[PDB]
């Protein structure tokens, strides 16, 4: 959802504030990803043990 | 650009190309000339 996908980008071009708000979508879509790797991995390890 | 003497009418606006030169923007906003400045794209501060 962030203008761009760079992080230098956006802290380059949008003000504090309004990186923010694009870092949050930032973010926000990093933190689903990442649960998601980690929720897959707890599954993945319950069935190699 | 910004010094000419008559800008050309906003219903068909003169567009100059800038490339290859040294672009200044501190004499621009530190100096209080004109009214309106704001940037969209990049911050204000950040365009040097």
């Amino acid at each position: 959802g962030a203008i761009s996908s760079v992080l230098n980008d956006i802290l380059s071009r949008l003000d504090p504030p309004e990186a923010e708000v694009q870092i949050d979508r930032l973010i926000t879509g990093r933190l689903q990803s990442l649960q998601t790797y980690v929720t897959q991995q707890l599954i993945r390890a319950a069935e190699i043990r | 650009v910004f010094n000419a003497t008559r800008f050309a009418s906003v219903y068909a606006w003169n567009r100059k190309r800038i490339s290859n030169c040294v672009a200044d923007y501190s004499v621009l906003y530190n100096s209080a000339s004109f009214s309106t400045f704001k940037c969209y794209g990049v911050s204000p501060t950040k365009l040097n």
